[PDB]
């Protein structure tokens, strides 16, 4: 559902979906090739 | 007729092996993609 999300101060708008991307334990978010945020980590559920 | 048939049969090789041209269309595609990539990558600059 297209929502306004605020992940630990990171503000944005979009739909958040389940991701097959595997973040290494130290990685907190992912950026696309042109430096646009593509994936994020849930502070609570540790979900990608 | 035989000479024409031989030449038209060699066309299918010489079009993609000898190169020369057929790089113009790929160059057009590459220039368009480069322009779009640079435009969307300029969104990461703070500009001060
Ligand atoms: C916050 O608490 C929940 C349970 O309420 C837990 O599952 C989650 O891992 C916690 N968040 C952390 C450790 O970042």
């Amino acid at each position: 559902k297209c929502v306004n999300f605020n992940f630990n101060g990171l503000t944005g708008t979009g739909v958040l979906t389940k991701s097959n991307k595997k973040f290494l334990p130290f990685q907190q978010f992912g950026r696309d090739i042109v430096d646009t945020t593509d994936a994020v980590r849930d502070p609570q559920t540790l979900e990608i | 007729a035989n000479q024409f048939n031989s030449a038209i049969g060699k066309i299918q090789d010489s079009l993609f092996s000898t190169a020369s041209a057929l790089g113009k269309l790929q160059d057009v595609v590459n220039h368009n993609a480069q322009a779009l990539n640079t435009l969307v990558k300029q969104l990461s600059s703070k500009f001060g």
